């Protein structure tokens, strides 16, 4: 009844190469395609909600998660290794930052902080690293509208748009011809649907897209009123209804 | 010969290999011979020397006034054994102010020898131990593998060649176990015991080990010139 | 049991070698150039950038340059998620010691600090060493302007010019050429770039690829200045130099 | 191939070949086994006499847990005892606690999660015993039969080790011949009989007969030895059966 | 306040001779102003021709003689059944008294 | 935390991981110490495959304990660290308690018992790295040289040479080195040193690193042109 | 790979029978007991004619009355001695009394299996326990690093073992005096020892009642060595 | 090949301990169904007693883990026996620590999380089983929540499990395509265990007595498994129409 | 331990330590040295409870010759200082605190400037050009606000400190058995051997 496992299980071959994240890399790429653009006035992230069983209620299965109310996450790969991330994540943006400094953290630190624990399941003892590649959107103050990628290595790097998992090499070549820096929200929203029309195969609706942005702050979302210092999460999931209306302007 | 690697392994049917070495080293020890009656219990061990210049390892081990051992296998597995049985015989004194039970002692040592056979990293203990003593319930004898197997028995023999001294108790059984009140025949039975299990060496003063515990006899050990008498 | 799985990162070879550092250092040989140059008015970090991709947010973006504290900045090569578990760690040691004796941390100490717990990881504890290696820049009152290189064995040593990850043999064998002791950062700025230029598995050499820095005591009144140069000056200093 | 040499690992089939491994040790014990009966159980078991050293009725093998129920296992008798102590403690944290002493099913399922653990992880051996055990409780008799899996069900008859078969052969008519039930003086010398039976199997070396009994009726409810007459009444029935 | 410490009153007097020794005490056990027992031994043989009393708090007293009794019984098997001379089973007396340096046994002990 | 026996005997009663990090201490840069009468020096090697070095602050081979005591070293850098911070450690935590600087074979007693303990403790490799701890008691004009090695066993050496081609200047000084008298001077025993490096290092002066300690905490390192002195009047005379 | 402390299909311990391989390798020593006293020498085998050969420590004082020789990889041993030191000086603080000769080499031999995955791996050394105490007398013992410890009249361990116990089995008698041990184990060292015998790479030692452990002086020592070459030239 | 005796990636970025407890999920043989009515939802699942000295009354895959929440298992019974006692404590403890009943899909989710534990932690192995949990959930209403080996986890209109849950799942599939419906359309459920039976009944093409079913229910503010006569009355009005 | 004085002058730092040891009835010592050398050109007077005293003092002293040692090179004076408090300020929050007080007098080599710190048991640090512990401080405060100036050379600072002492010995009650007497300059630590 111990943990045995104190030694790395992720160690060098004799090439250079760490196999287990190149290995968590390619789970990564089996996985279903998901997506991010960044616009000047907000940011989108989208992925394909690959429904298990018809009979499965894929409502019930968030793909896109709210993180802080001006931060959201999408992946690729692994969904268990994804949701106990996010469980990790919103706690870590409570402990380490806004029960210190009275504010959620900016979107370049919280992924810090995520990359810190998928780093550390790449050296500790007794553990695989994760199976994710996350994208994470966000805004803060000071630094603006953001779109991070974050691999099982740990390493992070900021994109205007990128595309992770199943169909990524293809999309990302569309994202690069369509993406420029005067882009709009609405715009960006316009290119995500496209990009992720091709790497779908079977239905294409609101129902099977599973879409949200990080865009203006929402009054009406925050649910009281009489703190004018507090305007509303920026963050905000797509309905199923307000997809279908841009596909019909496809 | 795959599954020998560690004590947590069972073979294909059914064994437990370092379980299995352990007993063999007991095998390779120096023969020793327990058998009692319903006065007394008399433990008698064929010492082993390494050459002539050398002493001759001492097998038998006193646990309490009433109690003690003879140890065939790893001297420091039963140092370790009849350490932890001194330490339960004496916490029974202690708390309770009762002399432990020769089947309760029996039961302890089976339990410790089993927790280094179910977990990774101990080794099964490497000793067999033949435990006398005289309680509320008259004499006792009993045998302990390192398996955790612990007998009550009228007689026996572990070690080397012990089966010729265990197939002459089985005839012998019920003369010996009628020797009440009479501590040197039964000495004496436990003598001609362990001489079945001799070949090439004979019992001389300083080889042969005799302990004895009984009805009005605390547990004594006799090596040297006291047991000349017996030889 | 577990003994079975474990790869023991902390043995010898029977050469004497430790073999997950020789593995982490031929990791390291396959990262992006990271060249220091220490002149007598300043030191350069330039460092290439692996990731060219289009769509890559380069402003917002530190893969390569580090700022340890405002007078000791480092470059990495290796693992960046590794690295920066030991800048945290290297950030921390230095206020520490900022905090005990009221007095910035002389270079060599935070070094040795780091170098140290590299160490560790190779003679204890079962755990692969960090796949880094750091190049440090900085300036104390005792010995001025100091480089140092450190790696995953915990080795570290004082250089006047050194390059770490690729191409390490090419580049350093053409800072060798081209260093003089009486040089200035100007010119070492111009020997960095040249160097990455010709060693760059790339077919050119850009602004968008490159991250680059310079540690002065030429700030206003005696003072000294870490500058990590943004994507639109290190485009200004291409075309100075002549690159681009 | 490989996947038998390390407990808790899942073959390609979905087996744990170390627990598969610790049922022939169990295969290889002697034939135990157990009763339901009216108002109680009944265990009994076969410990082969090995030599005429061996004293009579003085190596006991079935233990008691608690004062109303009653184990035994075939196997590695060492693991049982080991197993047994756990339960002991089991059962006396429960009656420290809750004041009643432990219901059955209750402390089967006790045994059952530990033996279990012991199939999770490769720093420990899965427990080379079958246990059959039981008892009287508030809701009556129950007997219970526990394997190296951790698996465990409630049971009319058991049995296990190497006379298993004759024996649940044997319990099988007594299911079908005794729909509305076996009185507890009954079922001790049915498994007499069972146990004498069952020895076919182990028939080199002659062996000797214990049995114990939980009885509404004839123990007030508490675990008992069966002793002297009423144990040489038993002996004496299946002498009579097998010839 | 719950006090541990009681005093069961009695006393003990050791006179050394040429070739003897005695150790006697009075066979009173007491607790304030009642009798609890008129004999309750107090001065015990220890083994290896030693005898011990600690008199003063009977509970500590006792505590100590068996603690050092076990200690005779220790050094027998720890030592090749060696007899515990005087001297040694003082110093080892000294040992356990000063073990509990901070919460004493209150008793006066003779050996 | 990680128990793993790394450090284990093998059929032949070795111990393979003692044994290769005696192969680390093998590839290590050479170092030598040689005792004259009134003096102890450790000479040392510094490989030129490095050059653009910066000699002011790259670490010293030879590294001071206390002001009395020195210890140089061959073979892994990291590891030598680890052993020096220790021995500084125990050098004040020995003028603490008996108020008295440690003598040059208690220092020495203890970095070995620190590398025996780390050839049979769980979760720990040996250390690739043989000391030469050299200087002299206090109140004492005896000069002391000992050495240790992986392994744990340490000894006095009238002089004495660890690292890379060790055996060839340990043949030098076996022959050139008389017991009965010793060099002198400080003079004869750094020529003595140096000469004894001259067999091996095969260039100049910036690959020899001289350390000169005396009596009564009098320790000073030589310089290039100091030593490039020593390896003129050496060649010059070799030249007949 | 295989645990540490596994045991072979013979029923030994890997670990312990691989260390007493190590300890064959080792130098050479000799221990000889007598009713006048226990004489202990030692092979010092210096590697190299630069090593000053009075600081090769291969013989080890434990209390006044205990000695103690040392033979296999003898970095080991110094935990050991350290043990065995505080166990006599905690027994006399204990008791008011020496420690018997058993009683001292049992607690150093109690060390001996406290290794597994304590300790990673045996000791890799044997040692030669001499020592006197008023129950049992002058006492001579072989702690392996098995646990194990024998008594003896007369033991070698080391290199040379086999064919010097071969010798002492001849040589060894109970009217055996102090002088006479003293050139029996400088006779038998010289014959296994691969360099020639002298005061310098052999050392005496011994444990008396009245003088407690002495290890002799080079002079000494030298003397007894001159004393041997002219009885052996005697016949 | 030691990828694939414990939960570290193969080259192919699979895990096969964890694809080999999915095979261990029908070692036992066993099909379950789960539907939703209107107040309900109904689980039932095969029950087969293959020896005659076994007392049938202790067999059984059906676990109450709180008073609203009830929960299935396919796989062997000392893991789901595992399952079964950490969900009931885990149930336990969040009323405890929050002040009100753990809801059926968080149970889920806390259950699959434990799991996902498993797939990364190299000392523990996954169970073998998939946990199939159902309540009438005060906020959501009717709830069915599956959890297996993976860790992964999501929420069903109805589902099936077992060596035959293909043939089941399609024709469930089939009904709820005609229907149009997320549910059973019906009031008692008694009818809704009669429709869940007979669909079970048409899909494996065998036919059941009262001993060869085990049927849970969850209702509003309780979870219930029916006795073989209350299952004997639902065959019986099966057989009838 | 009871008075000790520190003056900061031009060119040096004089630290004067009284030499008295008394435990309670009776004065055991009368030449009783209440000071440490830290390194080279750092001395450091303490005063304060029995045993603490000195155990601070040379724990201080071992962690400064440690670093030392360790960079081959002399912490600052301020560095010292700030060391020394931060290890009072943690010891006030422990089970028992260190009960002791110190005046630091250093020649800081870099900027060629005496320094003196006072700092208390609590971890209170202040940089003084004179400066007193417990109740010396009373009497001699007054005095140096009077005769003080920052340029004095250390032969007027000493006729000062004479001053000092004449003026604790005529008013305080508890005989000290006059003071030990050391200067700390460019040059390093000597003692002034008649005073
Ligand atoms: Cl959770």
């Amino acid at each position: 009844m111990t943990d045995r496992y104190s030694f790395s299980l992720t160690t060098f071959s004799p090439s250079g190469k760490l196999g287990q994240i190149d290995y968590a890399l390619t789970a990564v790429k089996q996985g279903v395609t998901s997506l991010g653009i960044k616009a000047t006035n907000g940011v989108v992230i989208a992925t394909e909600k690959k429904s298990s069983s018809p009979l499965a209620m894929s409502e019930t299965l968030s793909k896109v998660s709210l993180l802080t109310p001006d931060i959201g996450a999408v992946y690729s790969g692994m969904g268990p290794d994804y949701r106990v991330l996010v469980d990790k994540s919103r706690k870590v943006a409570h402990t380490s930052y806004k029960r210190i400094y009275g504010e959620y953290p900016p979107t370049k630190l919280l992924v810090s902080e995520v990359a810190k624990i998928m780093q550390e399941a790449t050296q500790s003892g007794g553990v695989r690293p994760f199976g994710v590649s996350l994208l994470i959107a966000g805004h803060d103050e000071f630094n603006g509208f953001s779109l991070y990628q974050v691999d099982p290595s740990g390493s992070y790097f900021p994109w205007k748009a990128t595309a992770i998992g199943k169909g990524s090499v293809a999309a990302k070549t569309f994202l690069e011809k369509r993406w420029n820096d005067e882009l709009e929200l609405e715009d960006a929203i316009h290119i995500a649907l496209l990009t992720l029309k091709e790497s779908v195969e079977g239905e294409f609706n609101g129902d099977t897209i599973e879409l949200a942005i990080i865009g203006d702050e929402n009054p009406d979302l925050l649910g009281y009123t009489g703190i004018p210092t507090d305007k509303g999460p920026r963050f905000r999931k797509l309905t199923s209804q307000e997809i279908n209306d841009r596909l019909e302007a496809l | 010969n795959n599954y020998d690697g560690d004590t947590v392994t069972f073979s294909p049917t059914g064994r437990l290999f370092q379980v299995e070495y352990a007993l063999e080293a007991i095998k390779q020890g120096s023969v020793t011979v327990g058998l009692r009656s319903n006065t007394h219990a008399v433990l008698v061990a064929l010492k082993r020397n390494a050459d002539e210049l050398s002493s001759y390892q001492k097998k038998i081990i006193k646990c309490d006034e009433h109690m003690g051992l003879s140890l065939a296998g790893l001297a420091p597995d039963a140092r370790v054994l009849s350490n932890y049985l001194r330490q339960q015989c004496n916490y029974s004194s202690l708390v309770f102010n009762r002399k432990l039970a020769v089947e309760r002692a029996g039961h302890l040592l089976c339990d410790k020898a089993q927790k280094n056979t179910q977990s990774y990293g101990g080794r099964p203990y490497g000793v067999g131990l033949l435990i006398i003593g005289y309680d509320k319930s008259g004499a006792h004898l009993l045998e302990f593998q390192p398996s955790g197997n612990v007998t009550e028995l009228y007689g026996t023999a572990i070690g080397a060649r012990s089966q010729g001294a265990k197939t002459y108790l089985e005839r012998t059984l019920d003369t010996f176990i009628k020797i009440d009140g009479n501590p040197d025949e039964l000495i004496k039975a436990g003598v001609e015991a362990i001489s079945q299990s001799l070949r090439d060496e004979s019992l001389t003063v300083d080889n042969l080990s005799i302990a004895i515990v009984g009805k009005d006899t605390p547990f004594t050990i006799y090596d040297g010139e006291a047991v000349a008498k017996y030889i | 049991g577990s003994r079975r799985y474990d790869s023991r990162t902390t043995i010898f070879s029977p050469e004497g070698r430790l073999y997950q550092v020789e593995y982490a250092l031929e990791s390291i040989s396959h990262a992006g150039t990271a060249i220091g140059i220490m002149a007598s008015d300043g030191i350069v970090l330039a460092a290439e950038r692996k990731v060219t991709s289009t769509l890559l947010e380069q402003d917002t973006s530190t893969e390569k340059l580090y700022k340890l504290n405002d007078k000791i900045a480092v470059a990495v090569a290796g693992l960046t998620a590794d690295a920066e578990i030991l800048i945290n760690t290297a950030r921390i040691h230095a206020q520490n010691y900022l905090k005990t004796y009221n007095e910035d941390i002389p270079v060599e100490i935070l070094v040795r600090r780091l170098s140290d717990i590299k160490q560790g990881y190779t003679q204890h504890g079962g755990l692969r060493p960090f796949g880094v290696s750091f190049i440090y820049a900085g300036y104390d009152d005792r010995y001025g302007y100091q480089l140092y290189t450190s790696n995953p064995s915990g080795n570290y040593t004082g250089w006047k010019a050194i390059s770490v990850g690729a191409n390490t043999s090419a580049a350093q064998t053409l800072l060798q050429m081209d260093y003089k002791d009486d040089m200035k950062v100007d010119d070492a700025i111009e020997l960095a770039l040249k160097t990455l230029s010709k060693t760059t598995d790339s077919s050119a050499l850009t602004y968008d690829r490159l991250e680059f820095a310079t540690i002065r005591k030429g700030a206003n009144d005696g003072e000294v200045y870490q500058k990590i140069f943004k994507p639109q000056e290190i485009k200004d200093i291409l075309v100075k130099t002549g690159i681009t | 191939t490989g996947y038998d040499l390390s407990n808790s690992v899942f073959s390609p089939d979905g087996r744990n070949f170390q627990v598969e491994y610790a049922v022939k040790a169990v295969e290889n014990g002697t034939t135990s086994i157990g009763i339901k009966c009216n108002d109680g159980v009944v265990f009994a078991v076969e410990k082969l006499i090995t030599s005429k050293l061996l004293v009579p009725q003085k190596n006991v093998k079935i233990q008691v847990v608690d004062r109303h129920i009653g184990c035994v296992y075939s196997g590695l008798i060492p693991d049982g005892r080991h197993l047994v102590n756990r339960g002991r403690e089991e059962a006396a944290s429960f009656k420290k606690l809750y004041k009643t002493p432990i219901p059955i099913p209750a402390f089967a399922d006790r045994l059952g999660q530990y033996v279990q653990a012991h199939t999770l992880y490769n720093s420990v051996r899965p427990f080379g015993v079958s246990t059959i055990f039981g008892g009287v409780d508030k809701n009556g008799a129950h007997l219970y039969m526990l394997e190296p899996s951790g698996s465990y069900w409630g049971y009319k008859g058991a049995a296990t080790g190497k006379g298993r078969q004759s024996a649940k052969a044997e319990l099988e008519k007594l299911v079908d011949h005794h729909p509305e039930g076996l009185s507890a003086r009954e079922a001790v010398k049915q498994a007499a009989k069972i146990i004498y039976l069952a020895h076919e199997d182990n028939k080199e070396k002659d062996f000797e007969l214990e049995i114990s009994w939980c009885s509404l009726s004839e123990t007030n409810g508490l675990h008992k030895f069966v002793k002297g007459d009423l144990l040489q009444e038993a002996i004496d029935f299946a002498q009579k059966e097998i010839n | 306040q719950f006090n541990p410490y009681g005093d069961n009153g009695g006393t003990i007097l050791g006179i050394a001779g040429e070739d003897f020794a005695v150790l006697a005490g009075d066979t009173r056990n007491i607790t304030d102003y009642s009798i609890n027992s008129r004999y309750e031994p107090k001065v015990f043989d220890c083994g290896d021709n030693i005898v011990m009393s600690a008199n003063g708090f009977a509970a500590d007293g006792d505590a100590l003689v068996k603690r050092f009794k076990n200690s005779v019984k220790w050094y027998h098997f720890d030592h090749n059944d060696k007899k515990l001379s005087i001297n040694s089973a003082a110093r080892n007396i000294q040992h356990l008294l000063y073990g509990k340096r901070f919460f004493p046994y209150y008793v006066h002990t003779i050996i | 935390g990680y128990d793993r026996a790394l450090s284990i005997f093998s059929p032949d009663g070795h111990i393979f991981q003692v044994e290769y990090a005696l192969e680390a201490v093998k590839r290590g840069t050479c170092a030598v110490g040689v005792k004259g009468k009134n003096c102890v020096v450790l000479g040392c090697e510094r490989r030129s495959t490095l050059k653009l070095q910066d000699t002011r602050i790259t670490p010293s081979k030879v590294s001071k304990i206390d002001s009395h005591v020195v210890l140089s070293f061959s073979g892994l850098n990291a590891d030598s660290r680890i052993l020096i911070e220790k021995a500084r450690v125990e050098a004040q935590s020995h003028r603490l308690t008996l108020e008295d600087p440690v003598t040059v074979e208690y220092l020495t007693r203890y970095v070995a018992g620190v590398q025996q303990r780390y050839t049979q403790s769980g979760g720990v490799r040996p250390f690739g790295v043989s000391t030469l701890i050299a200087g002299f008691d206090p109140r004492d004009d005896e000069p002391k040289l000992y050495q240790t090695e992986p392994s744990g066993i340490y000894s006095s050496w009238s002089a004495q040479t660890i690292g890379r081609n060790s055996k060839t200047v340990r043949e030098f000084l076996e022959k050139n080195y008389d017991r009965k008298e010793p060099p002198a001077t400080v003079e004869e025993c750094v020529k003595l040193t140096v000469r004894s490096l001259l067999e091996v290092v095969q260039t100049g002066a910036k690959n020899i690193e001289i350390t000169v300690v005396k009596p009564d905490s009098d320790i000073v390192a030589l310089s290039s042109e100091e030593i490039n002195q020593y390896v003129t009047q050496i060649e010059q005379e070799k030249q007949e | 790979d295989r645990g540490v402390s596994t045991f072979s299909p013979e029923g030994r311990l890997f670990q312990v029978e691989y260390s007493l391989e190590a300890i064959k390798l080792g130098s050479t020593a000799i221990g000889i007991a007598t009713k006048e006293g226990v004489v202990l020498g030692v092979e010092k085998r210096a590697t190299s004619p630069l090593l000053e050969s009075d600081s090769i420590e291969k013989i080890v004082e434990i209390d006044r009355h205990i000695g103690c020789a040392m033979s296999g990889l003898t970095a080991d041993a110094r935990s050991m001695i350290e043990h065995a030191r505080t166990a006599a000086v905690t027994h006399n603080l204990y008791y008011d009394e020496d420690i018997n000769v058993e009683s001292l080499t049992q607690s150093v031999c109690d060390l001996a299996l406290r290794f597994g995955e304590l300790m990673s791996r045996p000791f890799g050394v044997a040692l030669l326990i001499a020592g006197h105490d008023a129950d049992d007398g002058y006492q001579l013992f072989h702690a392996e690093p098995s646990g194990t410890f024998y008594r003896y009249n007369a033991k070698a361990i080391g290199s040379g073992s086999e064919g010097a116990q071969a010798e002492l089995l001849n040589e060894w008698h109970s009217s055996l005096t102090l002088k006479e041990a003293e050139l029996l184990v400088l006779k038998i060292l010289k014959q296994v020892m691969e360099e020639k015998l002298d005061e310098n790479n052999a050392q005496l030692s011994c444990i008396t009642k009245q003088d407690g452990f002495k290890i002799y002086d080079n002079e000494k020592t030298a003397e007894l060595i001159k004393e041997l070459k002219e009885k052996e030239a005697a016949e | 090949g030691y990828d694939r005796h414990i939960t570290i990636f193969s080259p192919e970025g699979r895990l096969y301990q964890v694809e080999y407890a999915f095979k261990a999920t029908n070692q036992t043989n066993i099909n379950s169904l789960a539907v939703r009515g209107k107040d309900c939802t109904v689980v039932i699942s095969q029950k087969k007693v293959p020896d005659k000295l076994l007392d049938p009354t202790t067999v059984s895959y059906i676990f109450c883990i709180s008073r609203t929440i009830g929960m299935v298992v396919n796989g062997p019974i000392p893991d789901a026996r595992n399952a079964a006692l950490r969900a009931k404590a885990e149930a336990a403890e969040f009323r405890y620590k929050y002040g009100y009943d753990m809801p059926c899909d968080v149970l889920a989710k806390r259950m699959a999380n434990l799991s996902q534990i498993y797939t990364q932690r190299a000392y523990m192995r996954p169970l073998g089983v998939i946990l199939t949990f159902v309540s009438v959930d005060e906020e959501l209403g009717p709830s069915i929540y599956k959890t297996d080996p993976a860790g992964y986890y999501v929420g069903y209109k109805a589902t099936a499990t077992g060596p035959k849950q293909q043939e089941i799942t399609t024709n469930l599939e089939n009904h709820f395509k005609k229907s149009k419906i997320d549910h059973i359309n019906e009031e008692s459920w008694e009818k809704v265990v009669e429709f869940a039976i007979t669909h079970m009944i048409d899909a494996l093409g065998t036919e059941f007595s009262k001993n060869d079913l085990e049927v849970g229910v969850a209702t509003k503010d309780k979870f219930f498994t029916l006795s073989a006569e209350n299952i004997e009355e639902r065959l019986v009005a099966i057989a009838e129409q | 331990m009871d008075i000790i004085l520190g003056i900061r002058v031009q060119d040096s730092v004089i630290l004067a330590s009284s030499k008295a040891v008394t435990r309670g009835i009776s004065v055991l010592k009368d030449s009783d040295d209440k000071t440490r050398q830290l390194s080279p050109h750092t001395l450091m007077s303490f005063a304060g409870e029995a045993g603490d005293t000195v155990q601070f003092a040379e724990y201080i002293q071992a962690n400064i010759q440690l670093y030392s040692i360790r960079e081959d090179y002399e912490l600052s004076p301020q560095a010292v200082s700030s060391f020394v408090r931060q290890e009072l300020a943690k010891s006030i929050r422990s089970r028992r605190p260190y009960q002791v007080n110190v005046l630091i007098g250093g020649y800081d080599k870099k900027k060629n400037k005496p320094e003196l710190y006072q700092i208390d048991y609590l971890g209170t640090k202040v940089e003084l050009p004179y400066g007193a512990h417990g109740y010396s401080g009373f009497y001699t405060f007054s005095l140096l606000d009077h005769h003080y100036r920052p340029d004095m050379t250390t032969e007027e600072g000493l006729d000062l400190l004479k001053l000092c002492v004449q003026e604790l010995e005529k008013r305080m009650p508890m005989d000290f058995k006059g003071v030990i007497v050391k200067i700390v300059d460019k040059d390093g630590i000597r003692q002034v051997d008649d005073f």
